[PDB]
């Protein structure tokens, strides 16, 4: 959340939140509308994001699906879309609270040992969410696909 | 095992209540034997008068077969 | 004068949000294509210029 | 810490959902509260000294603990009261801002208790002090905005108690 | 901490006197287990990942507990748990090695049930997990091996318990 | 040549101490004589005499 | 009766018979006609309503007139419409009385006792007693009929 | 077991055990071999023994099993199988134990309270494992049949 | 404990000041939904036995909880657990009754948590017991008044969980 | 008797004995002639056991008829002897009884109380009763002396 | 509590099956340990206050804790301490009886180390006086049962310190 | 409890020697003392109404804590008050009777702190309550007999602080 950030930052510093800070809050508080329904639309469109970017994924890496793969039945693939569903989770998560926070605490620290421990290749897990990424934006609006995608971004970066 | 089957009047000495108190003023009551030393100290402790006791169960004067 | 008689299961536990059992259905209807299996041998093969070199 | 968007977003993550039109309907609320959280901090840390300065004044001042020998005696020891209840009424501005009273039982409450007792702290005069700065910020903010400000305010004391 | 040599060493100094035949065929029953020991060891820092993992396969995941709401949820707490769960093959492995539960009394099982209790970790489900431990060791490296293995996973599980 | 997925589902459960399942066949080995559904009216029994009168 | 019960909850805390149950002392001596044609209906009718409360008990459990059952004989199945009649007189008993302690103290202590040493299946027994109320409740006229209710829901809560 | 029992006696009556008990513990380590074959007889013959004492109970008692009963289904004479190896396993434990303690521990203690809220006729089962008694008295050998026998009349005492 | 008429009259107690127009159509609430909590009340204690027999049957009944290792195994833990229902669904009708849950509160859940936690009890199946008792409770009295009886054993089921 | 401490502790626990205690009284009147035999030896030759016992306890602890001394003069010794026969007759008693009870409730309770108002060494009577057992294993037959050192076990435990 | 043969019950019970040979074995064990525990009993029930005094008279008898200052030194703690000894030679007689220490944790244990912090009790002084109980009975005993009693007051030793 | 005198003997008893010149002089100063003692106990015990009720009317009266939902709100619990101050000022008379301080801590100060803390009983409010009985005291008995009485008064709030 963008409150908590502030709040963290601000008592980091030891001191009562800057102006600047402050009318952060105002303006997310007053635009928060816009958010929401960013949220909604990833809600709504919920299976259809982690079915296409699945499909454009096992497309791209054949090889997590291939024998000795890592995801290879159709039970290792249900695994694979209930992984997509959770980021996809953290993503409305993170464009809900405005703020990176809760994806970091949920789904971000650690990833690399859960994965190691798993045998997954988080490079193909970093395909996998930016593959969501580019089906989210090819069905959202632009400004809230660049919105979106400020999340999906941070969510890359940190598998990758 | 051996208990005595006793009877005995306790006013109240200090309250009036307001509740029934027959129940606890003048009743009849199985007592053992071990109980009931203490129990008559403890009568006339709280001054209620013994108004009778008999031993209801067990035979007197049994050296031994009490328990 | 018709009697109910119950099972040796009981009742199926309530599907929830992290189980990937409602993904299965999703996972069946992708279908994903697999690889196919790689004819390679690899004894033909010889290290010290299929390496490359750049 | 967890503000009121966080309590529902982990209110979701709990069941593992995603946001139904409740957590909307509890985000719309927050976002309402959201303008008079914002001026309502914004005055407490424009006047943050002068409330602690009237409360102290209020309800320290003039008493068995400022007479010598005492706690609030020992210039030292008079500073590191005036910071706390500076303490006091920054993590409880934190608090109105969140919506939620986690920051309080984190970052103030956890040993607050035993820290008083090893120190010799009177406990109900620190609660008594909290008290006047709930009744100055009631004053200073509105009935409302005051009103938040005591719920988090004698969740410290409460928590203090 | 200290290992059944050490501990035979010890016992014979604190009565003072030198090493007698019960010490003898003490010091025969340890050199014997030896060997043993020694390969159970090698083979388990061979595969040292690989029971962890299909242990908490075998165990902890596609469960409530790796589900939300669990406490194997999110990736954080699921390293921790594999964390926790490499020290206590680590360790069970130290004290396979010495012979003795020094190590696992004095390096693990103090404080761990109250830091546990802090953190709200499942004990019955930490005591499933070394129990898949147990059984894959088990699998692993033997029979005789993997039954010492077992005692020493199980006074894990008593003392965590 | 296969890779065992990971069958998480307990199918092919082995059948523990406790269940039913260890005695269904017993039970179909028994075959218990169900008794035939009586045909008592309960509308003409009168209930001066018929009741025990000793 | 209504009154007795109302005059040991004033015995037991000491009371001198408040108006809060002395007004319903009153509306209980004044309403008395209702619950009296309630009883006279119940025992003009007594016989059809305990054989179809037996018709509708052995279409739901047939297992007591089976052989092996405890109803079993025509002279035990008597025996079993005898103690539902017991029960209906109870019922009337109950409802000139105004409350449940006349069928508590005839037929309600120790009943569980009473058809342990019997053998009887005393849920089959409550099971009749629903029954009963059904067919009562379907021969009376509404509010009569949930006011029998209170008394039938007392016997089987208590039975069961 | 009858070690646990006396030693509870005499925690309780705060003394040492009586040199009596003491004579008995070491009566029950002398003549315990003979219930270790008990135990082994009753292990290797625990599927025939329990098919004859269902059997003859649904001869005996055809209500149980017929339909309406609590035990009519092919499921439920299989969970009243359940109930029967379940009580073969404590007179099992018994015999181990040279006592009372682990059939009073298991599988008596709120049997009553269990059975009445499955509508389960306790008589029923008592019969049952009598019969489980009277079979085992033929199948097995005199002397030990006995104090097998015997434990079976504490379980149909006790559950009767 | 207090009934929702007394937990008016006490804030109204604490707040120092007489029956505004808040308490008195809450009291109208109250006074309205009395005949309705009755009636639930009369068919609750007729058939207080058959929801818990009911409801264990659609809930853990052929189970690992019933299974040997599982926690409602034997008969001692499987009429404790009947007679926890019991106490579930008596309370629940207290609370129905009352309009309040300060009777959960002080009589119920005042020690559970750790009470369970000491004793194994099995906290998800418990609370998808008390489900059980909600959906059997909700087809017998009714959609409004088994809404009543459902939010006071969900509030049951949180204060456990 | 065992059959006396059997049935209370069955009465206490309010039903019939279990087998574990028919199985005491079984074995108690299987081996009541023995133990009536054993009785009638130290009956036959209490003599020797009671002057042998006191002449070696007198040699053992000479300060007990040390002039001045409870047991001092042929008058305290005569009286000391009397108290060896009453506690031998009364282990005869615990042996045809089968239990301790009557050495109890004769001569076991208020006996610290009884010697301390009589000035009585209670440790010095504690080596009386080990001679006691003493010289009746001396001669007493071994399997016989074990059960008879076993009483005597109870008295020097209970008095010491 | 549980003793061995009780034990080796619940651990077939957990799993509901019936006793195997791996339960035929150790239970002929416990039936051939047996007549020693009884006969060693009886021994100890016989001079059941003399290993008491013995071992105060060789231990604890003429020190610092009988002289004033230490916390045996008056009549009513020494009486404390012989009756705190009695329990403790009573139940250790009780764990040697039933083959297992559950009593010993179940009975004695519990809360025993801080009710004597509590009460100021010498934690070392009680541990020398149950080696003292110790080293009289297996002087008594002899050499098997001695060393029953012997682990069994070892166990009391570590537990209590 | 202890006194002075006893004290005195205690205090030899732990040396173990007998009553030394000193030990003499510490007990004929506490017969000096003891007229004044006495006296003072005479007037505190004839007075005893008036001094609570100078002091609850000197400090209690019109505070927040008289304001109702305030705890000397609701005459029970303002009554109740009364008889705890009441046990102070009997209690501060046993111990200026006595001449030490140990029946504080051995009959009041015993989880009394523990006590208000789970009550909700102004810590703060119940020392300035002793401070008002102990001021009313000493304007009552004296400056001399006032400053044994301010010494367990005191003693009672630093043992509550
Ligand atoms: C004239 C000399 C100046 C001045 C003084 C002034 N001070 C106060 C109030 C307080 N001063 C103290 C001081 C101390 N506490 C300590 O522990 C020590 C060292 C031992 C000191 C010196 C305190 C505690 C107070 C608070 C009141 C109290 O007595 O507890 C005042 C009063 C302010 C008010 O409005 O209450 C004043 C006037 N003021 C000036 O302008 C001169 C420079
Ligand atoms: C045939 C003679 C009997 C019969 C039995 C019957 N039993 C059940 C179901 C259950 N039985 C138990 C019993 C136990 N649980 C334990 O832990 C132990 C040992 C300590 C026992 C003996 C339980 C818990 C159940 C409930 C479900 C389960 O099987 O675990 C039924 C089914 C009742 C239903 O409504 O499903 C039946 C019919 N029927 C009889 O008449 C005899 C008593
Ligand atoms: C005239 C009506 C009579 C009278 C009254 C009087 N009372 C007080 C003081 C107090 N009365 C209370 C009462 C309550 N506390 C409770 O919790 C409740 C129940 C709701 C009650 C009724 C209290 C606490 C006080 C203390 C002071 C306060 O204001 O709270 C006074 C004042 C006495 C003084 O010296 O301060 C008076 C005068 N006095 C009479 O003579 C008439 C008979
Ligand atoms: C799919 C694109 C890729 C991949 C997927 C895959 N995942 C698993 C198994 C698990 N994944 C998780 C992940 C999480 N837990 C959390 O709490 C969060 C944040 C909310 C995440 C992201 C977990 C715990 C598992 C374990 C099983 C479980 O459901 O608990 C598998 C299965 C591996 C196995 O051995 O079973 C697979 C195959 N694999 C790929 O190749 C793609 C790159
Ligand atoms: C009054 C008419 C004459 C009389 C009375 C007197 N009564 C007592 C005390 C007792 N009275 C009873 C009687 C009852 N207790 C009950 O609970 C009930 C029914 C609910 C009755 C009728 C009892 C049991 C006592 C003794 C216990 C008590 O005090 O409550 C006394 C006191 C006797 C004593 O010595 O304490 C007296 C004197 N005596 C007269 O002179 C009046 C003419
Ligand atoms: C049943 C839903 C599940 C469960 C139950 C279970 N409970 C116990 C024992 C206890 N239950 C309580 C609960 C209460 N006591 C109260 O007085 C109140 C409020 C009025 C409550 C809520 C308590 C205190 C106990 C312990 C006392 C006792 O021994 O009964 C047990 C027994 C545990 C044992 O070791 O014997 C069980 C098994 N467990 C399950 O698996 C069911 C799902
Ligand atoms: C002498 C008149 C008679 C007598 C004495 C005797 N006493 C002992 C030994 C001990 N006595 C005590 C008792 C006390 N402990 C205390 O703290 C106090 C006063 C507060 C007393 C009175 C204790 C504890 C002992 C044991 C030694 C120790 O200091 O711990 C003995 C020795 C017995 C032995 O076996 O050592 C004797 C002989 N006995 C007589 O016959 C005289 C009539
Ligand atoms: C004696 C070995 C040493 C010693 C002990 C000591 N004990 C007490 C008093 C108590 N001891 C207990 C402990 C127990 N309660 C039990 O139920 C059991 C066995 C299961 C034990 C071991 C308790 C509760 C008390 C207090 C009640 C009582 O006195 O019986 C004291 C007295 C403390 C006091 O002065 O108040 C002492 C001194 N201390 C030593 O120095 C000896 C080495």
């Amino acid at each position: 959340s963008i409150v908590t950030k502030s709040i963290v930052n601000a008592d980091a510093e030891a001191r009562y939140l800057s102006p600047g800070e402050l009318d952060r809050i105002k303006a997310f508080v007053t635009g928060g509308a816009a958010r929401l329904r960013i949220a909604e639309t990833l809600t709504g469109s919920r299976e259809t994001i982690v079915k296409q970017a699945g499909d454009r994924l096992f497309q791209k890496r054949p090889d997590i699906v291939s024998p000795g793969g890592n995801a290879y039945g159709e039970e290792m693939t249900a695994t694979c879309l209930r992984d997509m569903d959770y980021y996809l989770r953290l993503v409305t998560y993170g464009v809900v609270s405005g703020d990176v926070t809760p994806i970091e605490e949920i789904g971000l620290v650690g990833v690399r040992e859960m994965y190691r421990s798993l045998g997954t290749p988080i490079e193909a897990v970093a395909q996998s969410v930016r593959e969501m990424k580019e089906v989210a934006s090819g069905l959202m609006s632009s400004d809230d696909a660049a919105e979106a995608s400020a999340y999906f971004d941070f969510v890359i970066g940190k598998m990758s | 095992m051996r208990m005595f089957r006793i009877t005995a009047c306790v006013p109240s000495q200090t309250r009036i209540r307001t509740q029934r108190e027959l129940q606890n003023t003048y009743f009849t009551k199985l007592v053992p034997y071990d109980n009931w030393f203490r129990e008559q100290q403890r009568i006339m402790k709280m001054g209620g008068k013994i108004v009778k006791v008999e031993l209801a169960t067990g035979r007197p004067g049994t050296n031994a077969g009490l328990a | 004068w018709q009697n109910e008689v119950r099972r040796f299961i009981p009742q199926e536990k309530k599907l929830t949000a992290g189980n990937p059992m409602n993904f299965l259905g999703m996972a069946r209807s992708i279908n994903p294509a697999a690889n196919t299996i790689p004819k390679v041998s690899a004894q033909n093969i010889n290290i010290e210029a299929s390496v490359p070199r750049r | 810490m967890q503000d009121a968007i966080t309590a529902v977003i982990n209110s979701a993550d709990v069941q593992g959902k995603y946001l139904d039109g409740a957590a909307m309907d509890k985000l719309k609320s927050y976002f309402a509260s959201g303008e008079l959280r914002v001026r309502a901090a914004s005055v407490i840390s424009a006047n943050a000294a002068t409330i602690v300065k009237e409360a102290v004044a209020k309800s320290l001042l003039y008493s068995d603990v400022t007479r010598p020998g005492g706690n609030m005696y020992t210039t030292r020891r008079y500073a590191a009261c005036i910071r706390d209840l500076d303490y006091y009424l920054r993590y409880a501005t934190y608090a109105m801002l969140a919506g939620d009273a986690s920051i309080l039982d984190e970052r103030v409450l956890n040993g607050l208790k035993e820290t008083y007792n090893s120190l010799g702290v009177p406990i109900s005069s620190t609660v008594q002090a909290i008290q006047a700065i709930k009744e100055v910020t009631a004053s200073l903010v509105g009935a409302d905005a005051g009103k938040e400000m005591g719920v988090y305010l004698d969740y410290i004391c409460s928590g203090l108690s």
